[PDB]
């Protein structure tokens, strides 16, 4: 009947309204112990991921110089990400600091707390990705066989890279080791058959030296300090076989960094690059 | 069918019928030409399917049918990860553990599918193999098989009837019609047309019968299935397959569940099609929905439960043959019960005797040992001597220590009777017999009706001569020239000649077999010691005797069976008698055990009493009715209808295995239940179209417990009241049972829904659902089906088979709505906990599902802005999946706690009371620590190890859960009928 519907919907809305409520109630309780300025834990995102700007499909990158079409989408995609990393973006001085131009310690820039407002950041140059900043090179590099590619550090909140003690010698001499302040990058051949193709390989970044500063770190959580710029090592091969495909591995080496099987971009790179004559 | 019996026609009309003579009989060449044109002469066995079929069939019942679908989706969306290059796999997983639940059910259902077999094997102790028949005038014992109708048989004493054949030379012949009627009482047969009905002609011989004694010769008029053992065995194999009300009641279920799925999956499908998804992602929702919604471990619970109550029954000596008759007893509304042999020993016993001018009765239990009535007073010792020598039964060789009820005599049933009512209460009679030296002359025919036997005292005194008379009592007392009444022996007169036909009516009433007993004492003048005898009758007296005694045998009922049906009619149950015998004996039974209620009376015995015509007597007074076989015979369906309305006590006597059929169908098409109870042949066609047939065991035929769901094997009548009271225990249990299940579907069901609508990452995976289904939710079922009654399962009437279900809409709405919705909260919270302390709040989680399963991103930001690898998002996801799953668990653990009573508090019911709750609820956390370290530990089955104070976010949501669900059954008990017991019962 009529009297009846009512009285039962009437009882079916307040009971969810009952359990909403509740729900609502226990989710709040929840989010008070969070915070916003750090997070809880950082069991996932604990060891940085490596990856690379052109963002390409399934790790391949092929193209054919002679058809801008075949690296249009590398180079807006590339074009894309440096947009922030101009010096016009950078000119305002109130957030925006000149820190050193040669690799520093790590700079503490206070604790994680509402007061000291926000943090200042280190600013980043296109100039020193000489051959990819993208200034005087046109498409970057992806002219006949010069394919290039920005490596990057995933951001994780409040981490300081460790880099390799000079305990036990690395690779071969790097002479310019200066592990005080560089966190060392390298990229080769993924297997023995790619070492023979891949050519070699020109590393730009600050100051000449192959890997992040160390005076950029740590990230303060994107709330504390917006508008970070993390540092970028760009990375060149200019030479290498011609309608081959060459899988190459990049890897960051650290005491701080680590490494997983289960996960391919913790810390180490699967790219495969062919130039199609 | 030949219906159109004839046995009033003459010697000369059969042989032209037949067309053979009693002389010659049917020639060889006529024989075969009739065996090519009818048949032979055997009972054809019905059509087995066999058992791959049924086992087959089997993988396509219940919810098999959406389990064959959702593999089929999963070997699809498989094909389609292929083509599209995807190692993700874990759909071939799904499709292997769906096609390995399908075949576990399958085999479940097989093993609680009935029983199927034949019944023909069980007539191998009748149908004789050979017979004497008279070819070419000569006799020949040729095979039954054989023997076709129109040819001559003769048989003997102590041998099967080969064939259906009407007598024409009877010479004494006596026969057992226990087969047909259930009486073992044999019947005489003769050559003339004395009853209209075939059955009662009294000169027709019925196949596979037994001839006592005597010699006959009959001409055969069917064989086969023609014959009335053939029809009835017809009747008994071709029908029995239906579908039991427990059966109907699943089914039932199983149809809201299915079309809940299928609606639910067809308007999500539609919905996820209008809202740009392509169509892998849309199959892949499908299966999801499919596995959430279908029950898989419901049906095999249900059979391992009805498994273990079989047990127990077995246990308490009740074989169960079929699996579901253990709850189709419960919930039954009508009981039609055979007389002879289920309501009654089946042994001709003593129970009342007269004289001194009053009544005694005597115990007529069968285990009893000794009983007494008056046995001090005088006159008694002179009926013992004469009960004692005026005897011929014997006692088998070899039974010293055997019980004396219980013990065999060779002798005619009357006579067994008081003899084992003189061994009974006087002793052991062989002595007392050897004392005597009876003398040879012991003449008894049926024309007499009368046998008297010549003995001498043992007495030294006396040692005088002493002549013992027994027979029908109007006889014996027109021999009787006075009356003994404590020891003086009174003259007969007319008040003692009324009081004895008095006392003879009223026992002729009660439906018992008076005998009358008198002896005589012979003076030494007359005939001294040396005088010698003769049995001709005419060198002794046989008049003018002195009345002693009167007693008669009743073939009283057992000893439990009153009880039993008196708490079976107290518990609602109508209880109805139909039985083959005669409706004196009937209605004196009934009356006895408690079918007819004392103060009751029947429209006769209202008539009686008025001293008025039965038609001028209204039938509305009348509560009970007893209806003998021609007025069923008469009646058409309609009025039979109205008699079992009408009519709360009813008794069908006089009643034929077809007629009982036609009861037990008239009594289903009322919707109720009804259960028979038979030990005989007659009552397997009853046995096989009743919802659950229960076949006495010791007393039972083969026939009757083939045809029998049940078998009481210690023959107590009890067992039916308590398998009442365990089908009733039964049903509230699987509704309990139900309820939790149910309650985890939905529970499960949720987040799919949510995880398409607002596009968040996966909360949980299928493989978890089919854990939560086949895991921890296995235990729990089972163990609630150990729950006691919370109130006196006996006080309430049986259920209604159509206004009361097993699974209603109250319980749907209760489970799917109400419980189910606070797990799937509860499991929502812990999953927003587990997410944001990792990086991620809840707000930045919406539509985020597109961007976090890209296995291109490796970069995709948090809430802190920082970076997340796909890799570590999907162990992320994991965690989450796993931290729900765990949340259900939780919450399953009160959701049992709260189902373990339907009305009653957690309080009352005692919470440590029943400990199979207990280890239901270790089971669930075992299962759950196992599948969260020990798998999980190596990242498997998206299972990965959980923070300790993720299994605790949810406890409060379980706590929750109990108080509304106490609080809903507190208003319940204290407002009946409050428009809050209407609906929130469930
Ligand atoms: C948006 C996504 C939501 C997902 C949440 C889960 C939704 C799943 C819900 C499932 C509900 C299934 C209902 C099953 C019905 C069984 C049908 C049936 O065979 O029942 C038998 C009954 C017999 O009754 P009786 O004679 O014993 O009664 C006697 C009454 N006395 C006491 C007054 C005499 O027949 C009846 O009563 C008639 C029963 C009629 C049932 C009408 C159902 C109407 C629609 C329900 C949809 C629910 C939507 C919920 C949305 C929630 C969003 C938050
Ligand atoms: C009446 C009897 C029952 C009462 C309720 C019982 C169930 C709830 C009670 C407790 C559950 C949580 C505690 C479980 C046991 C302690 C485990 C634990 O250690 O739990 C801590 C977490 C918060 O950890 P943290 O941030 O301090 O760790 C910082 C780690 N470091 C230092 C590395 C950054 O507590 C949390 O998650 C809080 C989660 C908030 C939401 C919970 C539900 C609230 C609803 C009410
Ligand atoms: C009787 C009522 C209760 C029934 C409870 C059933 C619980 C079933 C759960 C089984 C999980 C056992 C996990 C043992 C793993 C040890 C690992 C060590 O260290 C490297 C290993 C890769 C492992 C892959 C998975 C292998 C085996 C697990 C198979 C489970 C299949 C279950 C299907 C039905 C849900
Ligand atoms: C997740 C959520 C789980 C929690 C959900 C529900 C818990 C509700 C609280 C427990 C129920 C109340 C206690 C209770 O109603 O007790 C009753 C029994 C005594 O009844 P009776 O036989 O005298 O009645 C006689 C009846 N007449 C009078 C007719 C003869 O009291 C006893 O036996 C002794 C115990 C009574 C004292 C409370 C013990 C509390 C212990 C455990 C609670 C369950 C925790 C489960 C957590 C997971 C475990 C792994
Ligand atoms: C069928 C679906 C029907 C419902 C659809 C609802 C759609 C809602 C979508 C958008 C509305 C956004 C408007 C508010 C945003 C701005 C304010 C804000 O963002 O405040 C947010 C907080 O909020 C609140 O406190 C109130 C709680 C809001 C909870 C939202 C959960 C959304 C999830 C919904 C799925 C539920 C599924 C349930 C299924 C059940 C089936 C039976 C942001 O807090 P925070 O993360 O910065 O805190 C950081 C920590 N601290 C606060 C200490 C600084
Ligand atoms: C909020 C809207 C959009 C969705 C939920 C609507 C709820 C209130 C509806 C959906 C199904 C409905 C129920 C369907 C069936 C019955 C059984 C009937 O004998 C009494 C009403 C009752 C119990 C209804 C009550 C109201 C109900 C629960
Ligand atoms: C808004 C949407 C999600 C609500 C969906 C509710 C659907 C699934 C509900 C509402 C009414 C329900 C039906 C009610 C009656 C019957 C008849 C029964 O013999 C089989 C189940 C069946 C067919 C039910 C299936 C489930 C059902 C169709
Ligand atoms: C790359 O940069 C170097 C200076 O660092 C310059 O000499 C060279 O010409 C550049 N490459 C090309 C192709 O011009
Ligand atoms: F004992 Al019956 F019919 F009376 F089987
Ligand atoms: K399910
Ligand atoms: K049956
Ligand atoms: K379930
Ligand atoms: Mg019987």
């Amino acid at each position: 009947t009529g009297g009846s519907w009512f009285k039962i919907l009437l009882f079916y809305v307040i009971f969810y309204g009952c359990l909403a409520g509740i729900f609502i109630g226990t989710i709040q309780v929840m989010l008070l112990t969070i915070s916003e300025l750090k997070p809880t834990y950082q069991d996932r995102v604990a060891p940085p991921g490596l990856t690379q700007i052109p963002q390409i499909q399934k790790t391949e990158i092929s193209f054919r110089p002679n058809d801008p079409k075949s690296y249009e989408a590398y180079v807006l995609n590339i074009i894309r990400f440096l947009e922030k990393y101009k010096d016009s973006a950078q000119k305002d001085d109130m957030i925006f600091e000149d820190c050193g131009s040669m690799p520093s310690e790590p700079k503490e820039r206070g604790e994680f707390n509402h007061e000291r407002g926000e943090r200042k950041v280190c600013r980043f140059k296109l100039d020193w990705l000489g051959n990819c900043s993208g200034l005087n090179d046109e498409s970057y590099g992806y002219k006949e066989g010069k394919p290039c590619i920005i490596i990057k550090l995933n951001r994780v909140l409040g981490f300081k890279p460790k880099p390799p003690k000079n305990e036990s010698l690395e690779t071969y001499p790097l002479t310019m080791k200066y592990n005080p302040n560089v966190l060392p990058v390298q990229c080769t051949g993924k297997r023995d058959e790619d070492k023979d193709k891949v050519g070699n390989i020109e590393y730009f970044g600050m100051g000449g030296f192959y890997g992040f500063p160390l005076q950029y770190y740590p990230y303060y959580g994107k709330l504390l300090q917006p508008k970070y710029l993390q540092p970028l090592l760009a990375v060149q091969f200019t030479n290498l076989t011609l309608d081959t495909e060459i899988r190459i591995e990049c890897k960051a080496y650290g005491e701080n960094i680590g490494y997983s099987e289960k996960d391919r971009f913790q810390g180490r790179f699967d790219v495969k690059i062919e130039v199609k004559s | 069918g030949m219906d159109l019996d004839d046995h009033r026609l003459s010697n000369t009309e059969l042989e032209q019928k037949y067309g053979t003579n009693i002389i010659q009989g049917l020639s060889s060449v006529r024989a075969t030409e009739l065996l090519a044109r009818d048949g032979p002469n055997t009972l054809t066995p019905p059509k087995q399917t066999p058992e791959i079929i049924k086992f087959l069939k089997q993988m396509v019942g219940g919810f098999s049918i959406l389990l064959w679908i959702g593999a089929a989706l999963c070997w699809i969306a498989f094909v389609i990860q292929y083509v599209n290059n995807s190692a993700s796999l874990d759909n071939v997983y799904l499709g292997a553990i769906l096609v390995l639940v399908v075949i576990l059910t399958g085999i479940f259902a097989y093993y609680q599918e009935a029983k199927s077999t034949n019944i023909m094997a069980s007539f191998s102790k009748m149908i004789p193999q050979q017979a004497l028949v008279i070819r070419d005038a000569e006799k020949k014992v040729i095979s039954a098989e054989q023997l076709v109708v129109g040819d001559v048989v003769e048989i003997k004493g102590g041998d099967q009837i080969p064939a259906d054949i009407r007598l024409v030379f009877s010479q004494g012949c006596k026969v057992d019609n226990s087969s047909l009627t259930g009486e073992s009482e044999p019947q005489a047969r003769s050559t003339e047309f004395t009853h209209e009905n075939p059955l009662e002609t009294k000169n027709i011989g019925f196949y596979s019968t037994t001839c006592l004694e005597g010699t006959a010769t009959g001409i055969v008029i069917n064989t086969g299935d023609r014959t009335i053992i053939g029809r009835i065995a017809s009747l008994a194999s071709g029908v029995g397959s239906e579908k039991t009300p427990i059966a109907i009641e699943i089914e039932h279920f199983v149809h809201i569940v299915a079309g809940v799925a299928v609606s639910i999956g067809i308007i999500f499908f539609i919905t996820a099609v209008c809202m740009k998804y392509y169509v892998l992602d849309a199959i892949i929702f499908l299966i999801s929905i499919i596995v959430a919604n279908v029950p898989e471990g419901l049906l095999a619970t249900v059979t391992v439960t009805l498994s273990l109550t079989a047990k127990r029954m077995a246990k308490k000596n009740c074989l169960v043959k079929n699996l579901e008759a253990v709850e189709t007893l419960g919930s039954t509304s009508i009981i039609c019960s055979d007389k002879t042999g289920t309501l009654t020993q089946n042994r001709m016993t003593v129970a009342h005797l007269w004289f001194d001018n009053q009544i005694f009765v005597a115990d007529t239990s069968e285990n009893q040992t000794k009983q007494a009535f008056d046995q001090s007073s005088g006159t008694w010792a002179s009926l013992s001597k004469i009960i004692t020598l005026c005897n011929r039964a014997e006692f088998r060789p070899g039974q010293e220590s055997v019980p004396i009820m219980k013990r065999t005599v060779v002798g005619d049933a009357s006579e067994t009777a008081l003899l084992k009512f003189s061994e009974v209460i006087l002793g052991d009679v062989m002595g007392i017999r050897k004392r005597n030296h009876k003398v040879a002359e012991i003449p008894f025919n049926s024309t007499n009706k009368f046998q008297l036997s010549i003995h001498e005292t043992e007495d030294p005194n006396n040692k005088r001569f002493l002549v013992v008379m027994k027979g029908a009592p109007e006889r014996i007392l027109e021999k009787c020239s006075t009356i003994m009444i404590n020891g003086q022996e009174q003259p007969l007169d007319k008040s003692s000649a009324d009081s004895f036909h008095t006392a003879y009516m009223e026992l002729g009433g009660l439906g018992e077999r008076v005998l009358g007993f008198c002896h005589l004492y012979l003076p030494a003048e007359q005939f001294p010691q040396s005088y010698i005898f003769d049995v001709d009758s005419v060198n002794f007296p046989t008049s003018n005797f002195c009345f002693v005694g009167l007693l008669s045998m009743i073939d009283p009922p057992r000893s439990t069976v009153p009880d039993a049906v008196s708490k079976c009619r107290s518990a609602g149950i109508k209880v109805i008698m139909v039985t083959g015998d005669h409706p004196i004996t009937a209605k004196a039974i009934a009356k006895s055990v408690g079918i007819i209620s004392a103060n009751n009376e029947t429209v006769e015995d209202i008539a009686k009493r008025r001293n008025i015509a039965v038609e001028q007597v209204n039938k509305r007074e009348a509560k009970a009715a007893v209806v003998t076989g021609m007025e069923l015979k008469d009646m058409t369906p309609e009025q039979l209808d109205e008699l079992l309305t009408n009519y709360q006590e009813i008794v069908f006597a006089r009643t034929s295995p077809q007629q009982k059929l036609i009861i037990v169908e008239g009594c289903q098409r009322q919707d109720a239940i009804v259960a028979v109870t038979g030990d005989g042949v007659n009552d397997s066609p009853a046995l096989k179209k009743a919802d659950i047939g229960i076949a006495m065991g010791i007393a039972g035929s083969d026939a009757a417990k083939n045809a029998a769901d049940m078998v009481l094997l210690d023959d107590n009548f009890a067992s039916i009241v308590t398998g009442v009271e365990e089908g009733r225990l039964i049903f509230d249990n699987l509704k309990k049972t139900i309820a939790y299940t149910l309650t985890s579907n939905i529970a499960e069901l949720c987040p799919f829904l949510i995880y398409i609508v607002a596009g968040l990452p996966l909360p949980i995976g299928t493989i978890t659902i089919l854990f939560i289904d086949l895991g921890t939710d296995i235990i729990p079922s089972i163990a609630l089906a150990y729950e006691k009654a919370e109130s006196d399962i006996m006080n309430r009437k049986p259920r209604h088979k159509k206004k009361d279900r097993l699974v209603n809409t109250q319980l749907a709405i209760y489970s799917y709505l109400h419980i189910g919705l606070m797990q799937a909260l509860g499991g929502f919270l812990v999953y927003f906990t587990v997410y944001a302390q990792q990086g991620f709040w809840p707000t930045s989680l919406i539509n985020l599902r597109v961007a976090w399963e890209t296995d291109d991103i490796n970069d995709l930001e948090d809430s802190y802005g920082q970076e997340w690898t796909r890799y570590q998002r999907k162990y992320l996801e994991w965690t989450g999946s796993t931290a729900f799953f765990v949340a259900i668990m939780i919450q399953q653990i009160a959701d049992l706690i709260i189902r373990k009573t339907r009305r009653n508090s957690i309080f009352q019911q005692g919470l440590f009371r029943n400990k199979v709750i207990w280890v239901g609820i270790a089971s669930q956390v075992i299962v759950a620590l196992i599948l969260s370290y020990g798998l999980g530990s190596v990242p498997a089955l998206s299972f990965t190890m959980l923070r300790v104070q993720y299994w605790f976010v949810a406890v409060p949501h379980a706590i929750l859960i109990w108080v509304y669900d106490e609080m809903r059954k507190l208003f319940i008990r204290l407002y009946p009928g409050s428009w809050w017991d209407k609906n929130m019962y469930y």
